């Protein structure tokens, strides 16, 4: 567990010489663009099986209900 | 010059330090194997005491 020095040169600024909470909502539309563009595959994979299974279950339940309802 | 110098007492030193040192912003310039030197927040916090 050692440190590996890199030979960099780092300029830093005081936390009291720069605004804090503006960067949250700065450049918001591009942020939302990224969040949606680079992740729609993941959301599709997470939710698609769930909604598909729910639709299948409801279809089966209703069809059995009608068939057995005399 | 001597009168001005020996007109400085402990209370004057405290007042001047409180004007210049207490909770002010430091500027650090370092080079070499400084991978163990503390970062800016460390010094900026050390510029005051919470005991008093
Ligand atoms: C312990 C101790 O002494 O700490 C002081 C110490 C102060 O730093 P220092 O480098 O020892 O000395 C700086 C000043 O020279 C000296 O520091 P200071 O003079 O500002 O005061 C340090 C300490 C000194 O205490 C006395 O002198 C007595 O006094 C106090 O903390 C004042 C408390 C007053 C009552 C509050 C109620 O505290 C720290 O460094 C921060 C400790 C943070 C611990 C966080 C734990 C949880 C985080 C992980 C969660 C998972
Ligand atoms: C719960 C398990 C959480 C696992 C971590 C995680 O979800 O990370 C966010 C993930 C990808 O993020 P990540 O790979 O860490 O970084 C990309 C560059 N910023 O990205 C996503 O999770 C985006 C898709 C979210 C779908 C939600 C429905």
């Amino acid at each position: 567990k050692q440190i590996v020095p890199v030979k960099s040169v780092i300029y830093a600024l005081s936390p009291f010489q720069q605004k804090v909470m503006t960067g949250l909502w700065k450049d918001l539309p591009t942020k939302i663009h990224h969040k949606v563009s680079e992740n729609w595959i993941s959301a599709t994979l997470l939710l698609g099986p769930l909604v598909g299974t729910y639709a299948y279950v409801q279809n089966y339940l209703e069809k059995e209900k009608l068939h057995h309802r005399y | 010059l001597f009168a001005r110098i020996d007109a400085v007492d402990a209370s004057t030193i405290k007042r001047v330090a409180n004007r210049f040192i207490y909770d002010k912003d430091v500027a650090i310039a370092a080079m070499g194997p400084i991978q163990r030197l503390p970062d800016y927040n460390w010094f900026r916090r050390r510029t005051y005491w919470n005991r008093y």
